[PDB]
């Protein structure tokens, strides 16, 4: 056995909240049709996606200084 | 006859192929770079 008090649960039992004056003027509630918080998500993704194209690129271009020797020492030693 | 002519032959050869052979630097020299170049600006235009 055990023992409780009861409420019943009608239909009737209803609840009344207080709303602010200004609540439903939030910033928040009212949105437009294009945020900042987007543009941030894109902008972010565009810089990153420029940081591996600068590595992609170095690597490319690492053989500036490679590409120059071979083609002028072995007319150097023509020459000589 | 034959030895002076047939001699400077030699020279002849190497002289009329390191001209041709700098051209091949200047030409092959500068289409790479150039892709360089277009790497630079594709990778600005991600930005």
């Amino acid at each position: 056995w055990e023992h409780r008090r009861f409420i019943v649960a009608d239909s009737r039992n209803f609840i009344t909240p207080e709303f602010p004056r200004d609540f439903w003027m939030s910033p928040v509630f009212n949105l437009p049709r294009e945020t900042a918080a987007e543009q941030v998500v894109v902008l972010q993704a565009q810089r990153t996606a420029a940081a591996a194209a600068l590595e992609n690129a170095a690597m490319q271009a690492a053989e500036l200084p490679v590409d120059i020797e071979r083609r002028l020492r072995p007319i150097e030693r023509n020459v000589h | 006859q034959r030895t002076g002519r047939s001699a400077l032959a030699v020279l002849i050869r190497a002289c009329y192929r390191l001209q041709q052979q700098l051209q091949r630097t200047r030409r092959a020299l500068l289409h790479h770079s150039d892709a360089v170049l277009t790497s630079l600006h594709h990778v600005r235009m991600l930005l």
